């Protein structure tokens, strides 16, 4: 016989202060007890678990469904802590490639003897009549806490030496699976793989599908790759639980399928629209696409289109036409916002999703004008930056609507603004007076402070030329004019964007309120 | 040469922290370096029976990689374990790098389960490579405790040599403060550096930041409306300021642009509150125990603001950023630096590191701050998403 080589086992403690589970075993019938008797003997005989006696107190419950099924979750519960699918985007093309998938995964892994104690089993007897059969396992059982991590380490371990004398050939590990990969010749790829084989059944791992692969959800095909086939329920009844799964089913399909949208159908897990999104994405997952694989020889890019409220689509290629992979992004929950900002979140998501699958971060086509991203950063109270990138023109663009100066207007009238409200009655005013005499005060009913100063403003915006100073006691107002949004939850804020947009030029002061400053009044809306 | 035991907080487990996404480069930087220090007994690989994990990436302080590790978890997890006041006061300091050292004294036994950390792969093809440290990590607080008594009998016949010079030890980094000039400075670093291999700042060219107020033959009601706004705000710090006689000019309705001439009573009122400002602020104490704040604003084309402080209005330092090397075109390198020159100085004043209130959102930052940090240690940090009104009343 020629000696296996040893593997060497993981230590293994329980949580501490915790003991080890100790559980009545459940009655079971007669045909159960036998197959579990049977089962129990050939591993008994294969050498996958041994016999105790009285002196092991723990018992861990036993099913048949035969097939033994052991449940640790109690042991799951006081055993102790242990230490993402690589996605198909980022795999390199292989003139070869091969899948071993090792059988009998954790019952060829030994297990820790000072822990076997804990993972004692009985088998109830006939009429309990007599004692019921005690038995523990000898290597890592199904179903237990520690087994994938053990078994991961191990084959780690026994794989490290075959990689190292052969950097020809590239070897990937998910769970229980190897997939070998190489350029070379077929004979010698073949030839490869029977030494590897070889190599770990010296250490005791048994091992045996060809292109294409069915592979968590994804098709993997030799020169190209795609997803499994999105099937969406079709009721006239849609739950939240089938909007869940109709979302999760959407978003997995974003990825290779380009023009993806779920705004609607995430919006009603809190109409025509999301009827006619949910037709598009039908429309859309009919005729199916193929990604390609990556060349590390040729530039990375990722291009940004902007889909409209507040959803974002991108494509990550090499060469035109022949995407490696795609996406979508969402705009984060806030009151105001505007294009910029999300294009800028996009681009770090895209950028953390590349550096991720790729390794790398990819240069960028974005829709927007080199000059309006200068004005940007360069007024922006915020530090912000993205990475190397070039305008490509495909609308919308996205540009700033509106500019307020840095510094008083010359020639330009001076509309000093103020409003306010009584807080019980909810019953305020809002208004304006200027240098050239001109005046306005407007009554309004169910407001607040803050409501009525944008009132003010959006006063002073809607009776003004072209150019136009405006000064303002209201923090707020600043505060959120200062945060340049283009669109807005409140009605009146997207009115004074829509003001600003038309204007020329426009100056927005500030100064403390009640100081006595005179053109100030907050004496008019106190009434 | 003997482990000094070392246990944790009571009832705080070890650090378990996710590790982020590293680009190709740096994980084979990592990959070379890490193998360089498994044989030489640095570290060792381990099992999936260790839970905890640390963050690790790789900078450049010279062209060769270097490890950093963000002990951050760990530092505030791992159980407690005399700042030289004088050492701000002096003309010159010179900060070193004697991490090099701390790899030479072995580590406790049951401790070093905690200081496990995943080198990554890309794409997930493979499992990462998990390391433990052996001897003593940079970037750990306990690591310099530990090496404190070494460190001092190396330095003792330094010290005892010429006691015009102050020595104080912060993580990784040796601080040496002195009265010397920066030849004759370099020259001493050069012996001092060649004493510890038998075994540039300036504190004095910074100060507080006064507030000042505009001198002008003219005053328009813009300038006159930013004036009362500023002392305004300043009233909020110091106990005298008044405004009443200078928002008395602002009475009436008038263009911003129109020159407003001063009274008298605004003159003498402007001129108190200059007198005012030029004292310094009332009962401001530093307290040991609170924490720093530390607060940036971006003033742009390359300028930063910053104050220090523990309790609001209440500033323990205050200054500017305009340095300019290869940043110009990046706000977050430009950020980095500044948190970094910062830190440091906190560091020599008060012997600790302050929390940052960033002007930054938090992808960005979180997403590219480690490529331009060259520190080997690493402070806390929050995200201010409200643009502030007292930007320019710190420009
Ligand atoms: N079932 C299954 C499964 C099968 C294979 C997987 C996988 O192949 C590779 C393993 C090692 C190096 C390169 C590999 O592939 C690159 C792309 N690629 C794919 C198929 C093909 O036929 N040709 C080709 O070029 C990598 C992986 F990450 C998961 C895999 C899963
Ligand atoms: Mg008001």
């Amino acid at each position: 016989m020629v000696p296996i080589s040893p593997i060497e086992t993981v230590p293994v403690k329980l949580k501490p202060g915790m003991d080890g589970p100790k559980v009545k075993q459940w009655p079971l019938t007669e045909e159960k007890i036998k197959a579990l008797v049977e089962i129990c003997t050939e591993m008994e005989k294969e050498g996958k678990i041994s016999k105790i006696g009285p002196e092991n107190p723990y018992n861990t419950p036993v099913f048949a469904i035969w097939r033994k099924l052991v449940d640790f979750r109690e042991l799951n519960k006081r055993t102790q802590d242990f230490w993402g699918i690589p996605h198909p985007a980022g795999l390199k093309k292989n003139k070869s490639v091969t899948v071993l998938d090792v059988g009998d995964a954790y019952f060829s892994v030994p297990l820790d003897e000072d822990f076997r104690k804990y993972t004692a089993f009985t088998i109830p007897s006939i009429n309990n009549e007599t004692p019921g059969i005690r038995y523990q396992y000898n290597v890592l059982p199904q179903g237990w806490k520690g087994s994938p991590a053990i078994f991961q380490s191990s084959m780690t371990k026994i794989l490290e030496p075959f990689a190292a004398q052969n950097p020809d050939i590239v070897i990937c590990q998910y769970m229980d699976d190897l997939y070998v990969g190489s350029d070379l010749e077929i004979g010698q790829h073949r030839t490869k793989i029977e030494e590897l084989r070889q190599h770990l059944l010296r250490w005791g791992l048994t091992t045996p599908k060809e292109p294409p692969f069915l592979w968590m959800g994804y098709e993997l095909h030799p020169d190209k790759w795609t997803v499994q086939p999105i099937v969406l329920p079709e009721k006239d009844s849609w739950t939240v639980n089938d909007i869940q799964k109709l979302v999760g089913k959407l978003n997995w399909a974003s990825q290779i399928y380009p023009g993806i949208k779920v705004r609607q159908l995430s919006k009603l897990l809190r109409t025509e629209e999301a009827e006619l999104e949910l037709a598009e994405n039908r429309e859309i997952l009919k005729e199916p696409v193929h990604g390609v694989y990556y060349d590390p020889s040729k530039d990375l890019i990722a291009e940004i289109q902007k889909q409209g409220q507040g959803q974002w689509t991108y494509q990550i290629y090499q060469e035109p036409f022949k995407n490696l992979k795609t996406g979508k992004y969402a705009r984060m929950r806030g009151a105001h916002t505007n294009d910029v900002k999300q294009l800028t979140e996009a681009v770090q998501k895209i950028t953390t999703e590349s550096i991720v699958i790729w390794g790398k971060t990819p240069k960028f086509k974005l829709p927007i004008q080199k000059e309006t991203w200068e004005t940007w950063w360069t007024e922006y109270w915020q530090a912000t930056w993205i990475p190397e990138w070039e305008f490509v023109n495909t609308p919308p663009l996205v540009k700033l609507w509106y500019q307020l100066e840095k510094e008083p207007i010359v020639g330009a009238e001076t509309f000093y603004v103020d409003g306010a409200a009584n807080r019980e009655t909810k019953l305020g005013k809002a208004g304006y007076v200027t240098n050239k005499g001109r005046q306005k005060v407007v009554p309004l009913t169910n407001t607040t402070n803050q409501k009525t100063e944008l009132q003010a403003i959006y006063l002073a915006l809607q009776d003004s030329g072209l150019e136009v100073n405006i000064v303002t006691d209201s923090q707020y107002a600043l505060g959120i004019i200062q945060a340049q949004p283009d669109k807005s939850e409140s009605e009146l804020v997207n009115q004074i964007i829509e003001q600003l947009i038309k204007k020329e030029k426009v100056y927005l002061a500030w100064v403390p309120a009640h100081k006595g400053i005179g053109g100030n009044e907050q004496v008019d809306k106190l009434v | 040469i003997e482990t000094v035991p070392v246990k944790l907080k009571p009832g705080m487990d070890g650090p378990k922290v996710k590790q982020w996404p590293l680009t190709e480069e740096k994980i084979k930087a990592l990959v070379e370096i890490c193998t360089e220090m498994e044989k030489e007994g640095k570290i060792s690989k381990i099992g999936p029976e260790n839970p905890y994990n640390t963050p690790v990436f790789a900078i450049k302080k010279s062209t060769k990689w270097r490890k950093l590790v963000d002990f951050r978890e760990l530092n505030k997890r791992t159980q407690d374990f005399p700042h030289p006041a004088g050492l701000k006061k002096k003309k010159s300091v010179t900060v070193l790098d004697v991490g090099d050292a701390y790899f030479s004294v072995p580590l406790d036994e049951d401790f070093r389960k905690y200081t496990a950390f995943t080198i990554p792969s890309i794409n997930n093809e493979t499992p990462g490579i998990r390391y433990q440290y052996n001897v003593l990590p940079q970037g750990w607080k306990g690591s310099p405790a530990i090496f404190q008594s070494s460190m001092t009998k190396i330095l003792e016949p330094f010290k005892k040599q010429n006691p015009d010079i102050v020595i104080y030890q912060y993580m990784d980094d040796l601080y040496v403060g002195s009265d010397l000039e920066i030849g004759q400075h370099r020259t001493k670093i050069e012996e001092l550096r060649q004493h510890l291999l038998r075994w540039e700042l300036h504190p004095d060219k910074w100060t507080v930041q006064p507030i000042v107020l505009p001198e002008k033959d003219s005053w328009t009601v813009n300038d006159i409306q930013k004036l009362v706004g500023k002392l305004n705000w300043a009233s909020q710090i110091y106990p005298g300021i008044k405004v009443r006689q200078l928002s008395k000019l602002l009475r009436g309705t008038k263009a911003l642009t129109e020159v407003i001439p001063l009274t008298e009573e605004a003159e003498l009122e402007l001129a108190e509150n200059r007198e005012i400002l030029k004292e310094p602020v009332h009962g401001v104490y530093y307290d040991p125990s609170k924490d720093l704040i530390a607060e940036i604003q971006k003033q742009g084309q390359g300028q930063w603001t910053y104050q220090i402080y523990q309790e609001p209005f209440k500033n323990l330092k205050t200054g500017k950023y305009a340095r300019m090397r290869g940043a110009h075109t990046n706000d977050v390198k430009q950020l980095t630096e500044a948190v970094q020159k910062i830190t440091t100085e906190s560091i020599v004043i008060w012997g600790k590191t302050p929390k940052f209130k960033l002007p930054i959102q938090k992808e960005t930052w979180e997403t590219w701050w480690t490529e331009y940090w060259q520190a080997t240690w690493i402070p806390e940090w929050e995200f201010v998403n409200t643009p502030p009104l007292v930007k320019l009343w710190y420009q």
